């Protein structure tokens, strides 16, 4: 019964059960898809509203980091702002200090140290979101996904949250040498709709956000004509 | 001490004399100052040789570790970014005067003016040191940008020598460096071989008329070597 109330434990298989556990709050969260092309990346998240009567651009999940790189959520909100808060602290001393744009893949191994550090000590307990660091700097378009054991891995595509499943098969459909990100953004979308559960969570919609050769490789929400 | 970048189309070659003095004697004859922080990005140092020798291995380690884990090369901007920083909070107690130069692969051959006060300013070419002030006139004449490598060199060595031969504080030999696409290529110019100095310049070779004998005559002639005469 003790091997799983603090993340400073092993089990006797070897696992932390905290972690998995926080990983379980990312596998009943809201789903979210993204897609890395030659032209750049594309994030779509649903985002579940639990009220008829919150504004457009409530419980934002998609987050620029710095001008290039933006996260976006899923699990947890609050945590991920967290992670968010930290990825911004460094892509800011990456250009304060190195005077350069933060790099995708630093960026993405910056924020899995930091989801990390709350996996080793007793004090803390582990971030209870995945974040989905999307960068277009100079080591080219850049997708990758820090869950909450602070294990960072790139991707061409990639699907969190609860219909992760079906919405992975979705994913292995596109040729992903091929698509632009014109396309991904409707393919994206149109996955998010076809997988949400319609008698379960009434009231959602799908913000989706790119950073491409379009958008001046500057991360930001896509206008809400592409979205359908 | 007389240091100074300048940018040719693939990259850059900085220049320096090798002489550091307590003021009027020559403590060192051949001193490096060009100091490499990467593979391809050398700084010049003026100024108080102990605190540009802490600032190019502060930097030099933080550009090791960042090339390390960013598994890429450092832009040139990094180091002159990093060694603006060091030298603006230290900037009362510290006396240095920097050139970050260097080849990266994105921008090709940047060069960096830090001086005294932290201000950092790329440039085409810059002068640092004592012997600076010399150097500057120099340019404004004879530099013409869009030189070949070679020239580069052969100019810049020209150049250091000028200001050594003119500043007592800069003096000895000419290390250059050129960093490019290619393995960075450091000669060192001894004072014998220089290409300017005024001990062999024919301009100076006749002596001012100073001492010049005892004469029942206004006309002047030369000076009085001779006792005889």
């Amino acid at each position: 019964s003790g091997h799983d109330q603090s993340t400073d434990v092993f089990s006797a298989e070897g696992r932390v059960f905290q972690v998995e556990y926080a990983g379980k709050a990312v596998d009943n969260s809201s789903t979210a898809v993204a897609a890395c092309c030659k032209d750049g990346v594309v994030v779509a998240v649903e985002k579940v509203h639990t009220s008829r009567m919150l504004e457009k651009g409530s419980n934002n999940r998609i987050h620029a980091v710095d001008r290039q790189a933006g996260i976006c959520i899923c699990g947890l909100l609050p945590d991920g702002r967290a992670i968010v808060s930290r990825a911004r602290q460094e892509a800011e001393n990456s250009r304060d200090i190195f005077a350069t744009p933060i790099r995708g893949s630093v960026l993405a191994n910056r924020v899995g140290e930091f989801m990390h550090a709350y996996t080793t000590h007793f004090a803390y307990r582990p971030f209870g979101c995945s974040a989905i660091i999307a960068s277009y700097a100079d080591d080219g378009p850049q997708l990758f996904v820090s869950d909450p054991s602070g294990t960072v891995a790139g991707y061409y595509g990639v699907a969190l949250g609860k219909a992760k499943t079906v919405a992975k098969s979705e994913l292995e459909k596109l040729d992903f040498s091929s698509l632009t990100c014109d396309e991904a953004v409707g393919k994206l979308a149109s996955i998010l709709h076809e997988v949400h559960d319609k008698q379960k969570d009434k009231l959602y919609e799908v913000e989706v956000a790119w950073v491409c050769d379009k958008s001046d490789r500057k991360f930001v929400h896509v206008p809400a004509d592409m979205v359908p | 001490t007389t240091i100074l970048a300048v940018s040719y189309n693939g990259g850059v070659v900085l220049a320096a004399d090798s002489r550091t003095s307590s003021g009027t004697y020559v403590v060192n004859r051949a001193s490096n100052k060009l100091t490499k922080l990467t593979k391809k990005i050398y700084c010049c140092r003026s100024g108080s040789a102990a605190d540009t020798q802490a600032l190019a291995e502060r930097v030099s380690n933080y550009l090791g570790s960042y090339q390390t884990d960013i598994g890429a090369g450092v832009n040139v901007a990094t180091a002159a970014n990093l060694f603006q920083k060091m030298c603006y909070m230290n900037r009362w107690n510290i006396s240095a005067g920097i050139i970050v130069a260097g080849y990266d692969p994105i921008n090709g051959g940047s060069v960096y003016s830090i001086p005294s006060g932290g201000s950092c300013v790329k440039l085409d070419y810059a002068l640092g040191g004592s012997g600076s002030i010399f150097l500057y006139s120099f340019f404004d004449a004879n530099y013409k940008p869009g030189m070949s490598k070679s020239e580069c060199v052969a100019f810049c060595q020209r150049a250091v020598a000028h200001a050594y031969s003119r500043d007592g504080s800069s003096g000895g030999l000419i290390r250059t460096i050129t960093l490019d696409a290619d393995e960075p290529e450091d000669q060192t110019i001894p004072w014998n071989r220089s290409p300017y100095c005024m001990e062999k310049d024919p301009k100076y070779v006749t002596q001012a008329t100073q001492n010049q004998p005892f004469s029942s005559s206004a006309k002047i002639t030369g000076n009085r070597m001779s006792s005889t005469g």
